[PDB]
DNA sequence: TGTCTTCAACTGCTTTCGCATGAAGTACCTCCCAACTACTTTTCCTCACACTTG
DNA sequence: CAAGTGTGAGGAAAAGTAGTTGGGTTTTTTTTGCAGTTGAAGACA
RNA sequence: AUGCGA
């Protein structure tokens, strides 16, 4: 403990303890006896004319009066003021470096899992789909730590997440790319987009030392951007070797087909020039860990392969349907029908990915936006964006005002199921179609072929050329008969 | 200032709330209204301070406490010396000044003596 | 009212910067007249963490 | 300024208003009972320079 | 060389005892603090042109 | 004519810190009564 | 010191 006297003790029984008598003006002993002292000062009468500009003031250099007796204090060095301020300014983050990144890495770890789950969610797809999505990490995590000692080239970025669990989603072979990037834009199915969540509250502070700020979608794909970390990831994995059947899918091929002019036909058509010189009659498979870092025409992405067989398909099958199975005023009027149209869900997703205002394919469909396509948009952003968020203090004031504007302005609401269903409209196109039984329907091919390249080009990474250069490749590829 | 009884009391006061009063730092002070001499009306006195100005004053004055339109006053005071001669009274920066009151006569208009 | 006809009584307040200019000192270098014209007094309010 | 003046009645200014005092001129209002706040309004004071006068006239 | 007379400027006080116990003054000066908007800082992420080959 | 190595820059964002202004304490150093007395202007032998 | 009880 502390000792008592910093001032006085009864120096005659050896009792330490002080009484205050302010009634006596008497300092006395707490337990025992006698004067502490008969003295008793400053407590003035009725005569304080306050003529003293009385400079001095206390400021705790000339001590005091000691009016307590009772004391434990402690040594001082001199108004810790300065040192208490620093500790309740202390507790923030100022981190940086390899611990900084351990937390990158954590929040990285944590963001992935809710992806995941929501993955099971939306699929249903028992302990296997989430238990191959956590060793698949696992196995990116064991290749961290062995370049670590301060090496922080992580890749991951916003695209490595969704590499991954579109990775581990191919072992187990679910689903495919561009449907499933543009369910997820459309549902915001991914916690994606913003890196709030977490439950970082905290990791959001952590100073998440540059790394984690870095976190939160912080953009959307770009031509490439996303095939080329899926490549990276592999090589990292060296993941073909690991997992069965890559890139595959024959439901990729009936997604497109049932796209837009599903022909009970061009499956079987496309899936057989696949099986021509499409990888000499065998599934493509994941391409490989493009170990290098300049990230070249791989273009063994399967799928934007499948993509160009399907296109190539469509033009030389019907430029070239010699016993003319395809009617002239047929081709058009695919094309027709096709135009634009509700979407029991998928359409107006595709217009939510459309609205990444990129390479103005859609930008116009922008300004167009038929009608309601409109209204299920601002329901659609009613909806889903109100996540958006929740000034932090800057007034629990402006907050107020804040809450007062959005009341003002209040918003919303100031046979059904309109929006039908995806094979509904899916069905009633084939059927606008169903009266099936020179150098126009050439225009009419290439008319046809533009919107498709459209369509699939607009899911994904496009290269208003690359997909072409792509095509330009097997074109190639396939004239050594 | 414009508010009913019932809008009063709606602002927590006493329902009659005179006013005329201040709140300076909490503490309701009014300014205590003060009896000063008529303004703007000559008014003859007798004082032995005039006396006390110097020789030959006497006792008899003059004083108008002149107010301006913005309330402002200037007092003006007329002595007449036991020689005849007339001073005029006059306070500036709170300091006194005496003039012969034929010099702000023919200072105010041109005129002539015989006017 | 009167406080404003006081401001208009209370007139100006004139300096010169010393007539400097090198007649363009004597003849003062430029009159600087100053003075009052309004004065307004205002219902009493209060804004917290000042503007805005 | 003003709130100076107003709390203390020390008014002070280069001309002295034409006042034969500087201080006094304020009063607290002292609400302690409905007749003492009204009777403060209808108060009215000679001034404290005749307070100093010795006589009564 | 010696003594006297009147007037004007300066000194000290003119109820006792206590509550509300004292309070906040305010010219002249400013360096520090709180604010709104714009600019700058640190870590991390991803792709391209050229030289040489078939 | 064509496919494959080598490598420096282009790009995005939250939190902190810059420029310009203002607010704001903090900071600091004009007679109104009495009774007595000294020095004065004036006068004398 | 201003107002006030006695």
């Amino acid at each position: 403990m502390s000792t008592f006297i910093r001032g006085p003790i009864c120096g005659t029984d050896n009792c330490p303890s002080r009484l205050w008598r302010i009634i006596d003006g008497r300092r006395t002993c707490q337990y025992g006896h006698v004067m502490e002292g008969d003295v008793e000062f400053n407590d003035d009468e009725d005569d304080l004319n306050g003529l003293g500009a009385g400079v001095i003031t206390r400021r705790l250099n000339l001590t005091t009066n000691a009016t307590g007796s009772f004391q434990s204090s402690q040594l001082t060095n001199s108004q810790l003021l300065q040192q208490q301020q620093r500790q309740s300014h202390k507790k923030f983050k100022k981190l940086i470096g390899h611990e900084a990144k351990l937390l990158f890495l954590k929040s990285f770890q944590f963001i992935l899992k809710r992806q995941i789950r929501w993955l099971i969610t939306e699929m249903r797809f028992p302990k296997e789909f989430e238990h191959v999505a956590k060793i698949i990490w696992l196995k990116i995590l064991k290749t961290i730590n062995d370049q670590p000692q301060e090496e922080l080239k992580l890749q991951l970025h916003m695209t490595s997440t969704i590499s991954i669990l579109y990775l581990a989603s191919t072992h187990l072979s679910l689903p495919v790319y561009t449907c499933d990037y543009i369910k997820w834009i459309c549902t915001a199915k991914m916690p994606y987009f913003q890196a709030s969540e977490i439950l970082p509250k905290s990791w959001r502070i952590q100073l998440p030392n540059y790394y984690v700020s870095i976190l939160e979608g912080s953009i959307s794909p770009f031509n490439g951007q996303l095939y080329n970390k899926i490549a990276l990831t592999c090589g990292m994995i060296h993941f073909k070797e690991f997992f069965n059947s890559e890139i595959s899918c024959q439901g990729l091929l009936l997604k497109l087909v049932m796209q837009c002019a599903l022909p009970p036909e061009f499956y079987f058509y496309t899936k057989q020039v696949i099986e021509f010189e499409e990888t000499d009659i065998r599934n493509l498979t994941l391409w490989e860990r493009t170990d290098e870092r300049h990230t070249g025409r791989v273009s063994n992405h399967a799928e934007l392969r499948v993509l160009s067989y399907f296109m190539l398909t469509i033009n030389w099958m019907l430029s070239f349907d010699r016993d003319r199975q395809y009617p002239l005023k047929w081709i058009l009027s695919l094309t027709e029908s096709l135009t634009q149209r509700t979407t029991t869900s998928e359409s107006i997703g595709r217009n939510i990915v459309k609205v990444v205002y990129p390479d103005k394919p859609t930008s116009s469909d922008y300004f167009q936006w038929s009608e309601e396509e409109t209204l299920e948009f601002l329901k659609w952003m009613e909806k889903q964006f109100l996540p958006t968020q929740t000034s932090m203090e800057m007034t629990i004031d402006q907050k107020i005002a804040r809450r007062k504007l959005y009341k003002i302005f209040p918003l919303d609401r100031e046979d059904s199921t309109h929006q039908l269903t995806f094979i509904e409209d899916l069905q009633e196109r084939y059927a606008k179609q169903t009266p099936f039984f020179p150098p126009a329907r050439k225009e009419a091919i290439g008319r046809l072929l533009t919107h498709i390249a459209s369509q699939l080009l607009v899911d994904f990474a496009i290269s208003k050329e690359q997909l072409k250069d792509c095509i330009s490749r097997i074109k190639n590829a396939c004239l050594h008969r | 200032n414009k508010m009913s009884p019932y809008e009063l009391v709606q602002h927590k006061e006493e329902s009659d709330e005179i006013g005329g009063y201040f709140i300076v730092n909490g503490i309701e002070k009014l300014i205590r209204m003060l009896i000063v001499q008529r303004r703007n009306h000559p008014m003859a006195i007798i004082r032995p301070s005039f006396a006390n100005r110097g020789a030959s004053y006497s006792h008899y004055g003059i004083q108008i406490r002149s107010v301006r339109p913005d309330q402002t006053s200037q007092t003006n005071v007329l002595h007449y010396l036991n020689d005849g001669q007339v001073t005029f009274r006059f306070s500036w920066r709170k300091n006194e000044y005496l003039v012969p009151v034929v010099m702000i006569l023919k200072a105010l208009c041109h005129t002539s003596d015989r006017e | 009212g009167l406080l404003n006809l006081g401001v208009k009584d209370i007139g100006e307040k004139v300096i010169f910067d010393g007539k400097p200019l090198n007649s363009n000192s004597g003849y003062l270098g430029n009159k600087l007249s100053v003075s009052v014209e309004q004065v307004s007094i205002a219902k009493p309010m209060s804004n917290d963490g000042v503007s805005s | 300024k003003m709130q100076y003046f107003l709390s203390t009645g020390n008014l002070v200014s280069q001309s002295g208003l034409d006042l034969q005092q500087v201080s006094g001129y304020t009063v607290v209002a002292e609400k302690i009972n409905f007749y003492r706040f009204i009777s403060h309004f209808r108060m009215v004071h000679r001034g404290s320079f005749f307070a100093q006068l010795k006589t009564t006239t």
